[PDB]
């Protein structure tokens, strides 16, 4: 009894280039807990994310938030990679200002 | 305020 | 309107790795507003809402100590549950339980919940009558026996409807500015073309709070199902919440389509049609 995380790259605001905004991860429907997400800045991680606290649905499956404080531009491409039990390598989710 | 979670399974 | 209040904790084992890690979180609707984790190096119930800091020295030290004897009872079901499977010392395995109330308008007792669940799956949960166990198999059936012999729902049935009633009635007049506030959704349409002959519509709805809300499509005011695409809600971060609903349309026939947004911010439901 295993479920893959489903996971959603956004903005926490309609992006703006040159202003401050939240890169948000949001990883949920998994199971077991123990997962790896990182925010990718140009293919490489993002040093200071933080993320919530370790919650679940009525399902039982388990939802995290990641997140970090970021200034998008034209050239910088964001993207969220994915590590669990359920997958046989890590997934990885670019960023699309559209969804 | 939480619950007084002391039995067993 | 109607309210609730909710705690989840999560207990999961790591052989070899010391004893299991416990983390527990509390809720008033969407807002989280403590949390609790045994590796952390505080070892302390902590404040997560700006509100709940205005309870006292001794609202801390209490919670704490009742967090702290939930973390030691999980550990033992932990052990209680292996026996139960007839499992294997060494895996990484996970007990998960949730409690709480729904309140009315009036600051009254709707429903009461305690239920736990096994590597994911429904253990045992405590019926609507709050005098009864819904035992999932036959580890679950058990512990039921176990319970009912004892008349341990009498416990769980004073906590939800006394106990757990006052607390959330405390934090909703407490955090009254935050919890009782409602944030309308902020909507808006975009198009995206996918070929000469087909187009994606869009509809999103945006920094809205609770995050119960509806999106539908519609094709000449009936109802529309067929290729549509609908995210899970997710958390914008700063308190609010998003979600957006999605229909790949003809070209040329994308004003027949209409998206309804349905959000308890909104005095009436919106339906938005593309201008372009």
């Amino acid at each position: 009894i295993q479920r893959t995380p489903k996971i959603q790259v956004y903005s926490r605001h309609p992006a703006e280039n040159g202003k401050s905004n939240f890169l948000n991860c949001y990883v949920s429907g998994f199971h077991p807990s123990d997962i790896e997400v990182d925010l990718l800045k140009n293919g490489e991680r993002i040093e200071k994310v933080e993320h919530s606290d370790l919650s679940f649905s009525k399902d039982w499956s388990f939802y995290l938030l990641y997140y970090t404080e970021f200034t998008p531009t034209e050239k910088d491409e964001y993207a969220c990679r994915v590590n669990h039990v359920t997958l046989s390598q890590p997934k990885i989710v670019k960023w699309d200002r559209d969804m | 305020t939480y619950q007084w979670v002391l039995k067993n399974l | 309107g109607s309210h609730s209040m909710r705690y989840f904790s999560t207990s999961v084992s790591r052989p070899g790795r010391g004893e299991p890690r416990f983390i527990a979180v509390g809720y008033v609707d969407d807002t989280q507003f403590v949390r609790f984790d045994s590796d952390a190096a505080s070892q302390r119930m902590e404040p997560r809402a700006p509100w709940i800091e205005q309870e006292g020295p001794e609202y801390w030290d209490e919670e704490t100590g009742k967090v702290k004897a939930h973390s030691q009872t999980d550990r033992e079901n932990l052990r209680i549950a292996l026996r139960y499977y007839n499992q294997s010392e060494a895996g990484s395995h996970t007990l998960q339980m949730m409690f709480g109330c729904d309140v009315g308008s009036d600051g009254r007792f709707l429903r009461g919940y305690h239920q736990y669940a096994y590597d994911g799956k429904d253990y045992i949960a405590l019926k609507e009558d709050l005098r009864s166990w819904t035992a999932a198999d036959m580890a679950a059936q058990i512990t039921k026996r176990k319970w009912e012999a004892a008349h341990v729902a009498e416990q769980q049935r004073a906590y939800l409807e006394g106990t757990c009633v006052d607390g959330l009635r405390r934090y909703l007049e407490n955090g009254k500015e935050t919890l009782q506030r409602t944030d309308p959704p902020k909507t808006h349409m975009t198009h995206h073309p996918i070929s000469d002959h087909e187009a994606t519509l869009r509809c999103w709805a945006l920094g809205f709070y609770p995050a119960e809300i509806t999106l539908t499509w519609q094709r000449d005011g009936e109802d529309q199902t067929q290729d549509t695409e609908l995210v899970e809600t997710r958390p914008a971060g700063d308190g609010t919440f998003q979600k957006w609903a999605a229909v790949v349309v003809p070209s040329g026939e994308e004003q027949r389509y209409t998206c309804h947004v349905q959000h308890e911010g909104l005095p009436k439901p919106l339906t938005l049609r593309w201008e372009p």
